[PDB]
Order: C-alpha cells, then structure tokens, then sequence
C-alpha cells in the first residue's frame, strides 16, 4: 500500500493522539 | 517502524500512543 499517502494519516493520528507531547516522525 | 505496522494493519490509539514522546 503507498508508505507516504499512508505517512499522511499517520501524522495526523500522531498528532490527535500525541497532543502535547509530540513526536518525531522519521519516514525512513 | 510506524510504517510497516500502521499502514498494512489499523493501529489503535493505544498502539499509536508508542510513538508520542
Ligand atoms: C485519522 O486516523 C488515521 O488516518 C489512521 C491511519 C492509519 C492507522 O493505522 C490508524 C489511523
Ligand atoms: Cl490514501
Ligand atoms: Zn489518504
């Protein structure tokens, strides 16, 4: 399945579920 | 590492919760 059509969802995920935290996203 | 699992497989929010900081 597209890895970076799928990594545009993920960081919006990340985001939502992460909040203020945050996170590192290294597509690699 | 995120790619593999949350892309072929629906990761939940408690799964996801593994790459906050
Ligand atoms: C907004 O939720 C998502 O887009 C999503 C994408 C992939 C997942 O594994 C989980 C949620
Ligand atoms: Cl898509
Ligand atoms: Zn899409």
């Amino acid at each position: 399945v597209n890895q970076h059509l799928c990594g545009s969802h993920l960081v919006e995920a990340l985001y939502l579920v992460c909040g203020e935290r945050g996170f590192f996203y290294t597509p690699k | 590492g995120i790619v593999e699992q949350c892309c072929t497989s629906i990761c939940s929010l408690y799964q996801l919760e593994n790459y906050c900081n």
